[PDB]
RNA sequence: GUGGGAGAGGGUGGUGGAAUUCCCGGAGUAGCGGUGAAAUGCGCAGAUACCGGGAGGAACGCCGAUGGCGAAGGCAGCCACCUGGUCCACCCGUGACGCUGAGGCGCGAAAGCGUGGGGAGCAAACCGGAUUAGAUACCCGGGUAGUCCACGCCCUAAACG
RNA sequence: CGGGGGGAACCUGGGGAACUGAAACAUCUCAGUACCCAGAGGAGAGGAAAGAGAAAUCGACUCCCUGAGUAGCGGCGAGCG
RNA sequence: GUGGUUCGUGGAGCCAUGGGGGAAUCUGGGCGGACCACCGCCUAAGGCUAAGUACUCCGGGUGACCGAUAGCGCACCAGUA
RNA sequence: CGAGCUAGCCCUGGCCAGGGUGAAGCUGGGGUGAGACCCAGUGGAGGCCCGAACCGGUGGGGGAUGCAAACCCCUCGGAUG
RNA sequence: CGAAUGCCGGCAUGAGUAACGAUAAAGAGGGUGAGAAUCCCUCUCGCCGUAAGCCCAAGGGUUCCUACGCAAUGGUCGUCAGCGUAGGGUUAGGCGGGACCUAAGGUGAAGCCGAAAGGCGUAGCCGAAGGGCAGCCGGUUAAUAUUCCGGCCCUUCCCGCAGGUGCGAUGGGGGGACGCUCUAGGCUAGGGGGACCGGAGCCAUGGACGAGCCCGGCCAGAAGCGCAGGGUGGGAGGUAGGCAAAUCCGCCUCCCAACAAGCUCUGCGUGGUGGGGAAGCCCGUACGGGUGACAACCCCCCGAAGCCAGGGAGCCAAGAAAAGCCUCUAAGCACAACCUGCGGGAACCCGUACCGCAAACCGACACAGGUGGGCGGGUGCAAGAGCACUCAGGCGCGCGGGAGAACCCUCGCCAAGGAACUCUGCAAGUUGGCCCCGUAACUUCGGGAGAAGGGGUGCUCCCUGGGGUGAUGAGCCCCGGGGAGCCGCAGUGAACAGGCUCUGGCGACUGUUUACCAAAAACACAGCUCUCUGCGAACUCGUAAGAGGAGGUAUAGGGAGCGACGCUUGCCCGGUGCCGGAAGGUCAAGGGGAGGGGUGCAAGCCCCGAACCGAAGCCCCGGUGAACGGCGGCCGUAACUAUAACGGUCCUAAGGUAGCGAAAUUCCUUGUCGGGUAAGUUCCGACCUGCACGAAAAGCGUAACGACCGGAGCGCUGUCUCGGCGAGGGACCCGGUGAAAUUGAACUGGCCGUGAAGAUGCGGCCUACCCGUGGCAGGACGAAAAGACCCCGUGGAGCUUUACUGCAGC
RNA sequence: UCGAUGUCGGCUCGUCGCAUCCUGGGGCUGAAGAAGGUCCCAAGGGUUGGGCUGUUCGCCCAUUAAAGCGGCACGCGAGCU
RNA sequence: GCCCGGAUAGCUCAGUCGGUAGAGCAGGGGAUUGAAAAUCCCCGUGUCCUUGGUUCGAUUCCGAGUCCGGGCACCA
């Protein structure tokens, strides 16, 4: 849980690195890695459409299996637990018995050696994917499809999870990691367990460069700028917001709600963040 | 100190060359203008 | 040593019903609350009272005793696992192997503190209504840390017989 | 079988400014101009009335003179016509 | 809803048309400046159509046009150095 | 018309003398009921240290129709990020 | 045309004036020639030598080599040249690139979007300093050479022969195929030494004929072999996965080998052979040739950062693709075809000169600037690419000769003093490497630390410990230990090489910034908080299609403030914002039509139009403070006085809590007191009367850090008292070349007056022969720039907002 | 004087005025002496070094015969800072 | 230096369409108490800052003056 460092430099006092104990395999599965094209935050015009991105370590993308239902019934062995840099979770390598290899996102407690399976069958146990409708009420779950057959969407991120609170008609009620109370379709798949690598939220990056390794370039405050630039630019020495605090594009940034009010999915949500 | 012209033959042709000018309506009217004026070179020489 | 006993002794994992609060549905109307008396507060934007569904946390009524267990602090729904101390009986084994104990090491209520979680009820601080000469109080309406969990600290006490 | 690309200016169609003027300026003006685009051709457009508009009239379209800075338009301003 | 016209919302017709609704075939339809009557004019929702017109890269004729700081930027190997 | 300068990013390569400091870990020893932990040896971490290349541009002096439309000398900052 | 800082051109002034472009440096002899400091040759001298030498890549494009030339180009000169004229010169199956691959990106059948132009886009295609791919050594030319030649090797295509085999692809699979830091072993490059091998010659000037001095003692090389190293299991059975098929691959099971054992690949060594081969002397070469020679060609040592190579270890930030290649099968064909070996044939296009840290590139210049990769020798200094000298090699920088003023620049030294200098120790100086001793407050326990402060350091002889290589030995090489002596002012003897302490402010820190006047206390930064966002996410860019976000999913992503850490971050929700509120008020189009009006004989056509229904917004209710924000006044009161715990009252949404405070904030102000100094407007510590601190525009602290900014001290100094002397480069003179801004014209004095108010120019006096050179700057309201301050203009432009009006967006 | 008359202070370098700070000569004195006070003449010469502050000024330390006041574009930036 | 406010009972303060001016506290007299408070019942009262003017009449309106509160004194 979180290696610490004696303070033999500044910035090594508070630095904190992941515990890599769970990691079984130190190079990825070659048929399961494709290259990914670093955007640097730029769109297909050449334009930055997300600020303060770029640099940062090269990475190969591990292709991961977010539909488990195209293997219904076929069990698999957990061969390795691996480090995927494209996510906060860890990936578990699966050797299926018909010989296909796939990457699953690695649940908490899932240990190498275990057998895993997906379908309306299958024990309610860590790693097994099922349609939601067959999972007993109260179960914590992750990697949930939002609509049927469209792929795992909710609770993929290290440590997260989701809980079945009830059934209504063709739908089941989940409490999402955000605390939202959502309906989801009964046929949507989900695999049981939380995600694991829960310790992840406690790493302390500890210096500037470590942010830069992760591809995050420095972020400058509107206050640090001039009126051409930002609703907060200007003003002689410092100065407070001087107006309701805003984004570079002028819209207000404390409390102003941005979800489109007429969204069809509104019929399906019960709660908040 | 480092000045502004840093000649590079691929850059020149790739940027001001004939196939570029033709590629773009702005560029094709450069060629039209330089022809109408009787320019000897329509395009930088490059090589 | 052998065979037996009692117990809220401890660590862990589960699990139950009562109740409070919030939410949804129903029904129904003008007050509810609160106190010495009131007001703040809540309520026709449909409160309170009532029924049905749901969510969540904390504490376990009766049994319950002036009872039991622990070295102390302490320990109370139920279930299983792991585990301490202890008592009796028979008189079988060792053969003084004992008592105490400066230092040391470990435990140590509540409040507090760190990093996460969790947060129904309660409630320092704080706000408001009363009372008063004042009232930074006692009473009333709110209410945040905290109270709860994990890990690590703090090491105090009318820690008392 | 044809198309494609070019052409000084001229033409039509799609789009279309600002300086400026209004002794400030926003409607208005500059101006459907500049300019960009597509297309035409030796021209192009237009053309054989579901027209004028007061006469019981005139007869396709284009172009010149005139009607006439009239009729009108107009922060009834500048000005436009 | 808007463009065109002299018409800038005006009493605002006409011509065009992005949106909605949505006909009839001569006893049908459009128009004559809101509308109605009467009286006239014209026949929409297909197409083509010389000439009179515009321009001047090009050739020619001619200047009370220049004459090498002028006249085209260029009289000369200039859209060049 | 421009990112052949300059700013960011993307792809693919290259470069960083020499010296110093001595983290975790590992091993051995000591400690304990077991531990925590202590000691040595090993180990070789780091926007760690000194200093060339390289990147800078601190202070001063010179230059000021310059050697230079930003330079020169002394000095100075970073130098595995 | 006389004026427009007018336009174009010509010629002046300044003036024989500044300058002639790094202070690395020159001197003579000989040659050539009309002419020589400047061209050639020789000798001497000096400068570079991790370069100022050598080799690539860009970029340049004949500059290359040779003849004949000197008008102009050359900062002088020129007989020379990167210049004029002419002739010549660049040779590839193997080097580079293309008849190979893919990367970002670009383009783009399908397809999507857009008034036109166009924009996107899967496949595919293009795209390289990446991937794949066969040449090494030497000789030759005035000029090219992995290209021609010589020697020894090798690749692909085609065709044929032999042997082998289910052959067969654009499809399947493997491989290619990857980071950073550290690193093992064995080699090679490279280097040092040798009493051994070879070699012209040398004994000066006191000595030396010597185990003397001087010079060299290698390079490439198929198979084979040897050393080192990389890669790699073998067999069977099942098999539903790798978008068909597969005997391949994947997955399960059993059996063998655990190991390079084997098979395989690559480095290096050796290798048939082939080549080279010094000093010195001579020949004249401008540049080489001859000889040295039948050259020798060997041992030891140092030893990569290179090679074996896909080696090993550790770590987190988790490290391209595609082809080549191997394998599998599919149509299809099995006479095909493919595999192996041998033989013949066949092998195209472009580059190749020269410059290349620069006089040939980028900087108008033969410009002290800029320019990527490799090689970069020796000795010494702890190391090293550092420093000094030096090899190969290259240069003395395209004006010179002299003089030995002021003054300037760069530099050296200085009696006594030692910061008294000044805004400031600015500048200079001190210090300075390595080894040992030694080292405080405080601290986040790492640090602070090179704290501070000291000692040592050369050479000689004697003895002696361990290691590397050799053999366990000599030799060479490395690291030391002890003893006795020698010399000088001095032994890191030259060069490179921290001055140190105390105490405040600010920012935690390393970083970043105004290219070219600001490097900072500014930005950034980990970290903390609020907020939005359930995923076709919010948000951004785009008319759209699309795309980023993200092939991510609330431990995530956007926005905002704050800015390590520590201890903390109070009260006000009246106003604004945001958030919530199915009621009520108001509300546009639309709906609805009571009523009215126009016209017509009428039916009717047409127009207006009240009620009522009718969104968001706004009003209204409430919440909200790490949302915009705000956080009082007066009077009285204690048994000396003074002060006022206390009281009264007005007001407010609430009246500033902790902490801090004359402050990066304090006006009065040099507040008052204390400290420091002989003396202290600064500085430190207190006090609190805070003009006008105060809690995430965060409050108060904080070790460590800082080319930030204050204050003090030690040390040491030409900073200063207060200057002197010296050096070199200019200045000065002579010969060569020869600018500039500026300029109405000038025959251009002082004073006192006067004048548009500061006069060479007017008045009155006074002074004053003509003309220069070196110097100084008081004046010519000196030059430069149509004042940037200031106003004016119904001039402009950036910025803001609860200014007006609009538009996007919602 | 805005088609430019550079602006505080310091440094350097002076020069002038005299309403004299000192030295020289005087008168009056509530001048015993010494030492002062005050006014008169007088501009020849002299008129310190330091702490603080950008400071001018001023305060302070230690001296002195004394530690003068002013003008010269608040003298002097083609003289420096 | 220049503009703004204020001055009403002992204190702190409200109020005025120009005509009889109030609140709280203080203060005076009674009650209650053993006695003080607290409490209760009565209670007055000021020439509404000065000075001119308007008017029948001025705290009220006017113009000045004091003193106090506020804001300002910028570009050089
Ligand atoms: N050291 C061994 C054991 O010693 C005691 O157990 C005794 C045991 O006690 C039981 O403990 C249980 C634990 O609480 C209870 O469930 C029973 N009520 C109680 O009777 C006796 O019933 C046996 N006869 C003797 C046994 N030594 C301890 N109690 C146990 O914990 C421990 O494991
Ligand atoms: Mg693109
Ligand atoms: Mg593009
Ligand atoms: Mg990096
Ligand atoms: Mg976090
Ligand atoms: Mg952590
Ligand atoms: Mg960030
Ligand atoms: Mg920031
Ligand atoms: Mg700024
Ligand atoms: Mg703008
Ligand atoms: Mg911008
Ligand atoms: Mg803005
Ligand atoms: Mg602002
Ligand atoms: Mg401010
Ligand atoms: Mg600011
Ligand atoms: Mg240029
Ligand atoms: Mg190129
Ligand atoms: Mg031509
Ligand atoms: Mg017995
Ligand atoms: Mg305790
Ligand atoms: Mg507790
Ligand atoms: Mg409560
Ligand atoms: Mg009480
Ligand atoms: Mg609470
Ligand atoms: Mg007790
Ligand atoms: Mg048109
Ligand atoms: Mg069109
Ligand atoms: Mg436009
Ligand atoms: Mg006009
Ligand atoms: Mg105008
Ligand atoms: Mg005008
Ligand atoms: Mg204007
Ligand atoms: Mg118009
Ligand atoms: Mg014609
Ligand atoms: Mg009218
Ligand atoms: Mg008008
Ligand atoms: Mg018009
Ligand atoms: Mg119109
Ligand atoms: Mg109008
Ligand atoms: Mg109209
Ligand atoms: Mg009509
Ligand atoms: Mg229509
Ligand atoms: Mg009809
Ligand atoms: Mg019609
Ligand atoms: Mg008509
Ligand atoms: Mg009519
Ligand atoms: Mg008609
Ligand atoms: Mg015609
Ligand atoms: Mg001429
Ligand atoms: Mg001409
Ligand atoms: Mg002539
Ligand atoms: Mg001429
Ligand atoms: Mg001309
Ligand atoms: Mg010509
Ligand atoms: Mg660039
Ligand atoms: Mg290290
Ligand atoms: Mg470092
Ligand atoms: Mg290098
Ligand atoms: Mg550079
Ligand atoms: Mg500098
Ligand atoms: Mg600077
Ligand atoms: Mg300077
Ligand atoms: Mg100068
Ligand atoms: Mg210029
Ligand atoms: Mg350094
Ligand atoms: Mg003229
Ligand atoms: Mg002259
Ligand atoms: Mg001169
Ligand atoms: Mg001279
Ligand atoms: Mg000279
Ligand atoms: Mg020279
Ligand atoms: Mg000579
Ligand atoms: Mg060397
Ligand atoms: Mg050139
Ligand atoms: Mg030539
Ligand atoms: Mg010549
Ligand atoms: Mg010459
Ligand atoms: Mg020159
Ligand atoms: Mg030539
Ligand atoms: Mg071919
Ligand atoms: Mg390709
Ligand atoms: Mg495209
Ligand atoms: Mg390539
Ligand atoms: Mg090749
Ligand atoms: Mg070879
Ligand atoms: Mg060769
Ligand atoms: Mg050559
Ligand atoms: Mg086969
Ligand atoms: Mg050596
Ligand atoms: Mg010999
Ligand atoms: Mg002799
Ligand atoms: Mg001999
Ligand atoms: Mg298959
Ligand atoms: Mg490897
Ligand atoms: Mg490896
Ligand atoms: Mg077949
Ligand atoms: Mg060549
Ligand atoms: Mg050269
Ligand atoms: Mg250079
Ligand atoms: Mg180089
Ligand atoms: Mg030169
Ligand atoms: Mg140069
Ligand atoms: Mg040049
Ligand atoms: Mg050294
Ligand atoms: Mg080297
Ligand atoms: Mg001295
Ligand atoms: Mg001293
Ligand atoms: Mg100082
Ligand atoms: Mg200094
Ligand atoms: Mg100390
Ligand atoms: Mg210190
Ligand atoms: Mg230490
Ligand atoms: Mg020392
Ligand atoms: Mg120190
Ligand atoms: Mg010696
Ligand atoms: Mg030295
Ligand atoms: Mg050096
Ligand atoms: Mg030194
Ligand atoms: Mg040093
Ligand atoms: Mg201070
Ligand atoms: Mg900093
Ligand atoms: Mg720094
Ligand atoms: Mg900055
Ligand atoms: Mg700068
Ligand atoms: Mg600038
Ligand atoms: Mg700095
Ligand atoms: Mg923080
Ligand atoms: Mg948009
Ligand atoms: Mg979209
Ligand atoms: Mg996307
Ligand atoms: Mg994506
Ligand atoms: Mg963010
Ligand atoms: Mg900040
Ligand atoms: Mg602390
Ligand atoms: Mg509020
Ligand atoms: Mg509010
Ligand atoms: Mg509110
Ligand atoms: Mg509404
Ligand atoms: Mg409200
Ligand atoms: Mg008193
Ligand atoms: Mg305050
Ligand atoms: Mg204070
Ligand atoms: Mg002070
Ligand atoms: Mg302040
Ligand atoms: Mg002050
Ligand atoms: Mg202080
Ligand atoms: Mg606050
Ligand atoms: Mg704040
Ligand atoms: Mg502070
Ligand atoms: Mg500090
Ligand atoms: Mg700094
Ligand atoms: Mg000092
Ligand atoms: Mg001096
Ligand atoms: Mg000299
Ligand atoms: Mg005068
Ligand atoms: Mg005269
Ligand atoms: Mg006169
Ligand atoms: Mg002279
Ligand atoms: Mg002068
Ligand atoms: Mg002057
Ligand atoms: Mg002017
Ligand atoms: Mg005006
Ligand atoms: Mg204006
Ligand atoms: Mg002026
Ligand atoms: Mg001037
Ligand atoms: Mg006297
Ligand atoms: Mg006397
Ligand atoms: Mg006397
Ligand atoms: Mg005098
Ligand atoms: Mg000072
Ligand atoms: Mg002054
Ligand atoms: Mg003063
Ligand atoms: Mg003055
Ligand atoms: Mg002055
Ligand atoms: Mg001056
Ligand atoms: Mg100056
Ligand atoms: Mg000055
Ligand atoms: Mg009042
Ligand atoms: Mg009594
Ligand atoms: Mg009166
Ligand atoms: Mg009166
Ligand atoms: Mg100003
Ligand atoms: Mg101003």
């Amino acid at each position: 849980a979180v290696k610490k460092f004696k303070p033999y430099t500044p910035s090594r006092r508070f630095m904190t690195v992941a515990d890599f104990s769970e990691i079984t395999k130190t190079e990825p599965e070659k048929s399961l890695v494709k290259p990914l094209k670093k955007t640097g935050g730029r769109n297909n015009q050449g334009r930055i459409t997300v600020r303060f991105r770029g640099g940062g370590h090269k990475r190969l993308y591990r292709i991961i299996d977010f539909k488990r239902w195209d293997k219904v019934g076929i069990p698999a062995k957990v061969a390795a637990i691996e480090y995927d840099p494209n996510r906060s979770a860890r990936i578990a390598l699966l050797h299926y018995v018909d010989g296909e290899k796939r990457y699953i996102i690695a649940p908490d407690g899932l240990q190498v050696g275990q057998q895993v399976v997906a379908g309306p069958d299958a024990p309610i146990q860590v790693g097994n994917a099922l349609p939601l409708r067959f999972i007993p009420v109260g179960t914590v779950v992750h990697a949930v499809e939002l609509e049927p057959k469209k792929g795992a969407k909710l609770a993929r991120a290290a440590g997260t999870s989701a809980q079945i609170q009830g059934r209504e008609g063709d739908y089941v009620i989940l409490r999402l990691p955000s605390g939202e109370l959502r309906k989801v379709h009964g046929e949507c798949y989900a695999t049981v367990g939380a995600v694991g690598n829960a310790d992840h939220k406690n790493i302390v990056l500890g210096k500037a460069g470590r942010s830069r390794w992760l591809g995050r370039r420095p972020h400058v405050r509107g206050a640090a700028m001039n009126p051409v630039d930002h609703p907060h630019g200007g003003g002689e020495g410092r100065a407070p917001r001087g107006r309701p605090p805003a984004s570079p594009w002028g819209w207000q940034t404390k409390g102003l709600k941005t979800r489109k009010r007429r969204k069809p999915s509104s019929r399906f949500i019960i709660a908040r963040r | 100190m480092k000045r502004t012209w840093q000649p590079n033959r691929r850059k020149r042709a790739k940027t001001h060359g004939f196939r570029a000018r033709m590629r773009t309506p702005g560029g094709r009217k450069v060629l039209k203008r330089r022809r109408q004026k009787g320019r000897w070179r329509l395009t930088p020489a490059v090589r």
